[PDB]
């Protein structure tokens, strides 16, 4: 009858289309109400400062703060070396780096060869 | 170079006897005198360098360095007034101190016709630069930042000091001018493989090579904004002058081992311009663009061709130009919104329409447009590369792709789109923040009419 | 008077917009049948495209062999 | 159903106050208080005088250097008479005429 | 465009392919066949500065056609004839070329005839 | 008539 | 200020293509509410909109007109 | 000659002339657009010279 | 801003998965954690990984273009689902038949080009016929030589 | 162009909709007239009518904004607060 | 609330208009012969580009 | 799924949203008024058929494979009003839309230019600057302990009072400044 959608990656699946949203339970109306909860809080919180007539500056959100400070300065400390990071960190490491020198040396060696042979043709090639 | 060696330090007491309320606009003031002496420098000749005399000379790469660091001066002496007004007035003399001693490096750096007296000056511009990151930085992470700069640099420079003694031993001399006529082919051996070394490291750390680069995204990051800027725009370059000093010396060994280090700049070109795609902290997307650029420089060098050396002391020029302006870009936010992170304060076009045509010119510099000498630095290191070998352009025209995207995503991010309703003490634009981007912009667009005076010691 | 807009209905027309857009319609129509009427061959073929098979083998020089 | 009495009051309140400021964004008869304060000239300071600066600047400039300017040469015909020599360029052959 | 499906869909050996033909010599069943006769000098294009496309057998009435229109500026419509001269002699060249294709054509038939009587004669 | 103001940042410095 | 908005009892139906409509709504069972807000687009100044044939041969008439005064003109012009 | 360059260069200068205008202001302007408009007229006029003068 | 309201490590004791839920603001049956392989994540939420294109674009957000309320914990590439950026919102056609249809559509154009320049079309004409010698000195051929005569005959 | 919305014109222009509408007679009708209470319509019909209102204005009406017009007035006081009339 | 009456509409239309009508005629015939052009060529060869517009 | 005062979304709530995308898609189907009219009221009786269905399992499951009939059936491009999300004149306004606040950084002889408008600002900065500590100790008297479980802001519940957290709702921006 009707092609099922396929969610992926790039294109997931939609709202309207999901069976979990079709959860009349009692447990899923608590997780919401409390999701409901904790955002209508935050939303104060932050509407009580953002209304504020004596505030004048920046709203400091701790979730952009907890955000930057997790993307740069809590990487190192949160590392562990073990296999998976070894194999990525030699496979997108040097892994290009060799590969750049072997096809730069290659094609400069071949150049070479055809420059010392006189067969490049190099005629007006006065600027380099 | 003692008429410019004397007013530097003349500078000294010239900020330590006045008034307190007269050491920003005295300092301000009389290094804009130095820098409008500067121009003396420009008695270039088409065979000859500038010779003054024993101990100090000037070529035509040198030249641009000279006046770019005489004129840094007071561009840091405004940028860097707003946020130490509140200081201690003899800390703020100190400061004031730290940036004059440093600038006095900084010219006997670039003018050193012997090369140990160049180490020492180029080691010896780590202490002021130490002092302001350690000491008028904003953050906790400063003092680890001020030691990751240290001991990058003295870990790349103490090989340097046995390499540049041994050749004092060996040739007689360390007089560049005797140098250029005294040079002896460095044969294929590993003691001539550890002598390139120990030559050219030093310089890869402080251009930053990639993979050396890790004290630059803190040290830059990590100072104030006179920090900042002498970092970016003059300490970075050190690396590049004292490379086209130092390769003389360094033939024919350097035609083999330049080939891992250029794959290191032109992947590291690569990444650091898509780092820059990722980034949060908007002072860390100017930095690792710094590295981007910088890598050109590096290959531009190790592939030693006429066209490369004059595209790699223009993208020295412009590159020093444009990230200063960057970065003070970066305060003029920073001092408002007190916080790095570039996705904070949108919409800023809105607020700042002048401030945003400042925004713009810088990103349309920083991604090479043409006829800024920013695009021919980089146009020239594009046609020395694809003589090198015809496959690097790829790597060279997807980071003029990258280049553009990251000039443009923080002029999109910080600009426009629709403004942070929680931000309100967004002042207009002071007059000395306008005046600094003017004073940023305008020489570097100027010299779009004039590109021959910053094209390097073969024009 | 400039044009006041109405509700539900066909607006107020300007006579000039009327003319105007008649005048360049006429004016459509008059240049195409003119250059139709000079020209007649942009459109229908300048030059006979000969038939080949037409040709005889003497001026093509083909001896019957 | 709708609203409730709470959101019905609370936007009446809302809807009341932002008329009034959308009232009070409205412009006085005096506003906006200033401060206190040739027929074809642009075909003489757009048009005429940059024609003399540039007219100036490629006849005593420009073309007192060699190569700046190079015109490609005028196309000769067979029947023409050169104005420098006055040599006549002879005709072409007689035609064998198709038609 | 019958003969592209004369050549694709049907044999291809007699047809006449257009990177290499005539394959046949000039007199091949012509006893004395006159040359094309070029009116216009080769100075005289040379100083008209024809494009190099433009400098075949019938440039003289181009020649003609670019001095009338030269002398007759602003009347941009007033070199109909010379244009039309042009024009056709443009035509009989086309023409000439077509006769080309065509006796290429009926050659290699009659080598597909001469090999086909070969055979069944030997 | 009916003339609405205009916010607009500072275009005076 | 005011606008003065038309009599709203002038919009019927018939004549429309949504009389049409609720002839076919009405041979299955239903009937349409929404006919009478539809009825203007069907009626007045907007009624007998023209085809893509007369929409090309806008100008057609005035032009041959004055493509056969012209042609007339040259021929009379020669002579 | 004379007039063709004239012409040639005088079309991109006279283009680059309200581009002065706008960036040395201190007023509001009188109607700039119709003022870019008129440029760009007179720009189009200046051009068809040397466009006549190849058609020649 | 303190210490333990910053991200830490990777929680595996039940209270310090609570006290991380709560530092980062929201319910402990949602919060997971990226899974510790050593990536440097600590305890910092697997968000679901969709766009911010696909949020509810009339609810009232604190940050409207960003769609993203105050105090909300971001997504670890937010700055990369913003609406300038990569969308995952879902497509009427799927993923899979849009990448087939744009691939053989895409690989037959350029199969048919292949063909068509196989077998190209042209005009039943013969060569286009130049004088002197197929325009010898024209073409930049040297004086000083003499080229093989080129000759053509009426037809 | 662009002519200002009034709130005499946002209602007249609402009330002429739904006086277009079969299952409303216009007599009954005034802007307090409630949908479902006092004309007896549908929720069908309630979603209809917002869609005429967004097809008559020109602007969309969210749905959790949309079922919560329940009487002409409402209406009229949500495209009041949407298009920002009587300045 | 459909209107056109603005000068600098009708014109800023109406200059483009006479372009359109004309400016290929004028410009093709004002431009000098570059290439020769391709005048003979089949009924069913000329008819091409109008035949399969209509169609 | 995401509601700023309800928690979820009831089967009326999806009925209803339903009935309004299937038309709006149907529209950008059906693009003449009285062809759409027509399969409009065909639509409606399609769904007024199964309207009185008191299962609510069989309800719940005729609105899914509805959801599956409407994701089959949905325009590519349907039609979005310009203002609305998705349309051509969407926050098209937005770099005009500067706060208010802004006009508290003008100079003073900027400010002397509107007289009346800043003597008539000033009187509502009173206002809001006294409306607040009122609006806050409404809110701390009124709000639940554990917080506000929903987002509902309430009403002045005096008179003379302002209705809390009322500045940025009042004092937005024009849609067309
Ligand atoms: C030796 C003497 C030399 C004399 C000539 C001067 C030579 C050039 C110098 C610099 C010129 C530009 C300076 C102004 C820009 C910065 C400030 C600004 O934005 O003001 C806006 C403001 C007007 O705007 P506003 O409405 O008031 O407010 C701004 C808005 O809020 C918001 O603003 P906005 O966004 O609406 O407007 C910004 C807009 C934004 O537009 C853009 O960003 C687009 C630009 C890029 C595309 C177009 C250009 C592409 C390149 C072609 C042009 C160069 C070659 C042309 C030749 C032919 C081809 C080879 O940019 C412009 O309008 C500027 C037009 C010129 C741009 C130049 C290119 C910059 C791009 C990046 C570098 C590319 C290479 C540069 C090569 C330079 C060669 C000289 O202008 C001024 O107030 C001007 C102030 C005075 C300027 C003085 C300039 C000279 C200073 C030098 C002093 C010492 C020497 C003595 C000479 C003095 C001469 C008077
Ligand atoms: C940025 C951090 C890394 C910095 C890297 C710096 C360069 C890397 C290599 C440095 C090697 C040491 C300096 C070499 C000086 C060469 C001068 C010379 O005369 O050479 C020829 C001489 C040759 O001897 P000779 O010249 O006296 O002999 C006479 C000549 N022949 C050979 C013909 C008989 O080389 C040497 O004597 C040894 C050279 C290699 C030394 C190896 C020991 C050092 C180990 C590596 C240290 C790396 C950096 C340490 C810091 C890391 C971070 C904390
Ligand atoms: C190999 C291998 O398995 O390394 C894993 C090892 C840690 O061992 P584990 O996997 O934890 O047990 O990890 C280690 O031994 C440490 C890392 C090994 C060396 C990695 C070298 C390349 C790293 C990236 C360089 C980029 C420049
Ligand atoms: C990590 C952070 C990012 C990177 C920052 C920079 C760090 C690296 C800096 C040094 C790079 C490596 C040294 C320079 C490479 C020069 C070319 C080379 O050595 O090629 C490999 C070599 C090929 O042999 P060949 O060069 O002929 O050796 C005989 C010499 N007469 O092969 C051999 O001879 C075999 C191997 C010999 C061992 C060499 C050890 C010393 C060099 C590495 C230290
Ligand atoms: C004769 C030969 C002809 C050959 C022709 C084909 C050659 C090129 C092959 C394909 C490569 C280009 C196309 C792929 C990248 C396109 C990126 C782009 O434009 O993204 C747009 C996207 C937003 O688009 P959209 O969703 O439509 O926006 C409206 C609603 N938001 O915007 C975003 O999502 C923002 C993205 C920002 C970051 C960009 C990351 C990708 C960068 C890709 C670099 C590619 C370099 C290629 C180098 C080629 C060298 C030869
Ligand atoms: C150029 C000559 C064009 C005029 C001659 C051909 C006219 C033509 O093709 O007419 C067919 C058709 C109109 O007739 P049709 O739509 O099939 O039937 C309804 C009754 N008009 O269709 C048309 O007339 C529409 C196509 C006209 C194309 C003109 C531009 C080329
Ligand atoms: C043989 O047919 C030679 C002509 C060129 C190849 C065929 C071109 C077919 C398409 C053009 C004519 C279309 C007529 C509707």
């Amino acid at each position: 009858s009707f092609p099922k959608y396929e969610p992926s990656r790039l294109a997931s699946l939609p709202t309207t289309l999901d069976p979990a949203e079709y959860d009349i339970s009692s447990e899923t109306r608590k997780a919401q109400a409390e999701r409901l909860a904790i955002r209508s809080r935050l939303k104060r919180e932050y509407q009580l400062q953002y209304n504020d007539p004596s505030r004048r500056g920046v709203v400091e959100d701790p979730a952009l703060i907890r955000w930057t400070c997790a993307r740069s300065a809590n990487v190192y400390p949160n590392f562990r070396p073990n296999t998976k990071t070894s194999l990525l960190g030699a496979l997108f490491g040097i892994g290009p780096l060799i590969f750049w020198y072997y096809v730069f040396k290659t094609d400069r060696d071949r150049k070479e060869k055809l420059i010392q042979e006189g067969k490049l043709d190099r005629t007006f090639n006065i600027s380099y | 170079m003692l008429k410019y060696i004397i007013p530097t330090m003349m500078l000294m007491p010239l900020t330590w006897l006045s008034k307190n309320s007269m050491i920003w606009i005295n300092t301000t003031l009389h290094s804009l005198l130095i820098s409008l002496t500067s121009l003396l420098l420009l008695n270039q000749f088409g065979d000859n360098s500038l010779n003054f005399s024993l101990t100090f000379f000037s070529d035509s790469l040198s030249t641009p360095l000279l006046i770019l660091t005489m004129w840094l001066l007071p561009l840091m002496l405004m940028a860097s007034q707003h946020h130490l007004s509140k200081e201690n007035l003899a800390r703020k003399k100190l400061f004031i101190s730290m940036l004059i001693l440093l600038q006095l490096f900084l010219i006997m750096t670039f003018t050193a016709t012997e090369l140990i007296f160049f180490y020492i000056m180029f080691e010896a511009t780590l202490v002021p630069t130490l002092i302001i990151i350690t000491r008028w930085g904003n953050q906790t992470e400063r003092l680890n930042a001020g030691l990751y700069f240290l001991f990058y640099t003295l870990a790349g420079s103490l090989p340097l000091l046995v390499a540049l003694i041994y050749i004092q031993n060996t040739m007689g001399s360390l007089n560049f001018l005797i140098l250029q006529y005294w040079v002896q082919p460095m044969p294929n051996s590993w003691s001539n493989t550890f002598m390139w070394l120990a030559c050219m490291m030093a310089f890869m750390v402080k251009m930053p090579l990639y993979g050396l680069h890790l004290w630059l995204p803190k040290a830059h990051v990590e100072a104030p904004i006179a920090g900042s800027m002498v970092l970016a725009a003059i300490l970075l370059k050190l690396g590049g002058y004292g490379m086209m000093r130092i390769t003389l010396l360094l033939n024919p060994i350097t035609d083999f081992m330049a080939y891992p280090f250029i794959m290191l700049s032109l992947w590291g070109m690569i990444m650091t311009s898509s780092i820059c795609l990722r980034q949060t902290d908007l002072k860390s997307l100017i930095a690792y663009s710094s590295v981007s650029h910088m890598a050109l420089v590096i290959v531009a060098i190790l592939i030693q061709t006429p066209w490369s050396y004059m595209g790699a002391t223009a993208l020295m020029i412009a590159h020093g130009l444009t990230s200063s302006m960057l970065f003070c870009l970066a305060n003029s936010n920073y001092e408002r919104v007190h916080s790095r992170t570039m996705i904070l304060a949108r919409g800023l076009q809105t607020l700042l329409p002048l401030m945003a045509a400042w925004w713009l010119l810088a990103s349309l510099t920083n991604l090479a447009l043409p006829p800024s000498i920013n695009l021919i630095g980089e146009l020239f290191v594009v046609m020395s590369t694809f003589s090198w070998s015809n496959i690097t352009i790829i790597l060279m025209g997807l980071n003029m792709v990258i280049t553009a995207l990251y000039s443009l995503y923080m002029l999109i991010t910080t600009q426009r789109g629709k403004h942070t309703h929680h931000i309100n003490n967004i002042l207009p634009s002071f007059t000395r923040e306008n005046a600094l981007m003017s004073l940023h912009m305008l020489p570097l667009l100027l010299l779009s009419l004039n590109p021959k005076i910053i094209l390097g010691p073969l024009y | 008077a400039h044009i006041e807009p109405r509700y539900r209905q066909f607006p107020q027309l300007t006579r000039s917009q009327v003319i105007q857009a008649e005048f360049f319609s006429a004016t459509m129509w008059f240049w195409i049948l003119w250059r139709f009427w000079h020209d007649s061959d942009a459109v229908l073929g300048h030059f006979p495209y000969p038939d080949p098979s037409q040709w005889t083998d003497e001026e093509l020089g083909i001896p019957p062999d | 159903s709708g609203y409730t009495p709470d959101e019905k009051l609370r936007l009446q309140q809302l809807r009341e106050l932002r008329r009034r400021w959308l009232k009070d964004q409205e412009l006085s008869p005096r506003e906006p208080v200033l401060p206190p304060r040739r027929h074809s000239i642009f075909a003489f300071t757009h048009v005429l005088i940059p024609v003399w600066i540039i007219h100036y600047y490629l006849k005593y400039h420009v073309t007192t250097k060699p190569y700046t300017i190079v015109e490609k040469k005028p196309r000769i015909f067979p029947g023409d008479t050169i104005l420098e020599t006055g040599e006549v360029i002879p005709p072409m052959k007689e035609f064998p005429d198709q038609h | 465009g019958a003969h592209l499906a004369r050549r694709y869909l049907g044999d291809a050996s007699v047809e006449p392919e257009p990177l290499r033909m005539p394959t046949f010599p000039p007199d091949y069943g012509f006893p004395e066949r006159k040359e094309r006769e070029m009116v216009a000098t080769q100075q005289e294009m040379n100083d008209a500065q024809l494009v190099l496309q433009q400098r075949d057998y019938c440039a003289h009435y181009l020649i003609r056609f670019l001095k009338c229109k030269r002398d007759s500026f602003p009347n941009f419509l007033a070199c109909k004839h010379e244009q039309h001269d042009w024009d056709y002699c443009e035509h009989l060249d086309y023409v000439k070329r077509m006769k080309e294709f065509e006796r290429e054509r009926r050659l290699l038939q009659r080598k597909k005839r001469r090999e086909q009587r070969e055979a069944d004669m030997a | 008539g009916k003339r609405l103001f205009i916010i607009k940042p500072s275009g005076f410095y | 200020s005011k606008m003065e908005l038309p009599d709203y009892k002038q919009w019927k139906i018939e004549g429309t293509p949504l009389e049409t409509v609720q002839e076919k709504l009405a041979a299955r069972g239903l009937r349409d509410p929404w006919g009478r807000n539809e009825a203007w687009r069907y009626m007045g100044g907007f009624a007998n909109n023209v085809s893509f044939v007369g929409a090309l041969l806008k100008g057609f008439k005035w032009g041959f007109a004055a493509f056969v005064v012209a042609v007339g003109a040259e021929y009379y012009l020669e002579s | 000659m004379n007039l063709f360059s004239s012409l040639t260069l005088v079309t991109l200068i006279l283009l680059t002339m309200p581009i002065a205008a706008i960036n040395f202001n201190t007023h509001k302007f009188t109607n700039y657009p119709l003022y870019v408009k008129t440029t760009i007229s007179c720009a189009f006029i200046t051009s068809m010279i040397p466009t006549m003068m190849f058609i020649h | 801003i303190t210490k333990d309201m910053l991200p830490g490590p990777y929680p595996k004791t039940p209270e310090e998965r609570a006290a991380a839920a709560k530092k980062y603001n929201m319910r402990v049956e949602d919060y997971e954690p990226y899974p510790d392989d050593g990536m440097g994540y600590g305890d910092y939420p697997k968000l679901p990984d969709r766009s911010q294109q696909e949020r509810d674009p009339w609810y009232d957000w604190d940050h409207p273009d960003l769609r993203l309320n105050w105090g909300e914990p971001m997504h670890w590439d937010l700055d990369m689902y913003i609406r300038n950026r990569v969308d995952t919102s879902p497509t009427p056609v799927n993923w899979n038949l849009m990448c087939k249809h744009l691939f053989g559509f895409v690989a037959f154009m350029l199969f048919m080009f292949w063909v068509g320049e196989t077998y190209p079309t042209y005009q039943p004409v013969g060569p286009k016929q130049y004088p002197y010698n197929n325009l010898y000195l024209e073409r930049g051929g040297d004086p000083n030589k003499e080229p093989e005569p080129v000759v053509h005959y009426e037809i | 162009d662009a002519p200002p919305l009034t709130l005499e014109g946002i209602k007249d222009r609402v009330l002429y909709v739904l006086k277009l509408y079969d299952k409303i007679d216009p007599e009954k009708l005034s802007v307090n007239s409630h949908f479902m209470k006092d004309l007896g319509l549908d929720s069908l019909d309630q979603v209809e009518i917002i869609m005429a209102m967004e097809d008559e204005f020109g602007f969309e009406i969210p749905d959790i904004d949309a079922e919560k017009l329940m009487c002409p007035q409402e209406i009229v006081d949500y495209i009041a607060d949407k298009k920002d009339v009587y300045e | 609330n459909i209107n056109e009456n603005n000068p600098f509409l009708i014109n800023s239309i109406k200059r483009l208009l006479i372009g359109s009508l004309f400016a290929g005629f004028i410009i093709s015939n004002n431009i000098p012969p570059m290439t020769i052009p391709q005048m003979t060529m089949p009924h069913y060869l000329k008819m091409t580009a109008l035949t399969v517009t209509i169609l | 799924a995401f509601l700023p005062s309800a928690a979820y979304l009831t089967h009326q709530q999806k009925v209803l949203q339903l009935y309004k995308r299937a038309l709006r898609h149907l529209e950008s189907r059906c693009v003449h008024r009285d062809k759409y009219r027509y399969f409009a009221c065909l639509l409606r009786a399609r769904f007024d058929e199964h309207k009185n269905e008191k299962d609510m399992v069989k309800a719940t499951q005729l609105l899914r494979e509805a959801e599956k009939e409407f994701w089959h059936g949905q325009h590519p491009q349907p039609y979005i009003f310009p203002e609305s999300p998705g349309g051509t004149s969407y926050e098209r306004y937005e770099c005009y839309k500067v706060p208010e606040w802004c006009l508290d950084d003008w100079h003073p002889s900027e400010k002397a230019m509107y007289p009346d408008y800043f003597a008539k600002r000033e009187q509502w900065k009173k206002l809001r600057r006294e409306s607040w500590e009122r609006e806050v100790k409404q809110l701390q008297e009124e709000t639940p302990v554990g917080g506000p479980r929903t987002e509902a802001l309430p009403p002045a519940r005096k008179q003379g009072d302002l209705p809390p957290l009322w500045w940025h709702i009042v004092t937005r921006p024009r849609e067309r400044p």
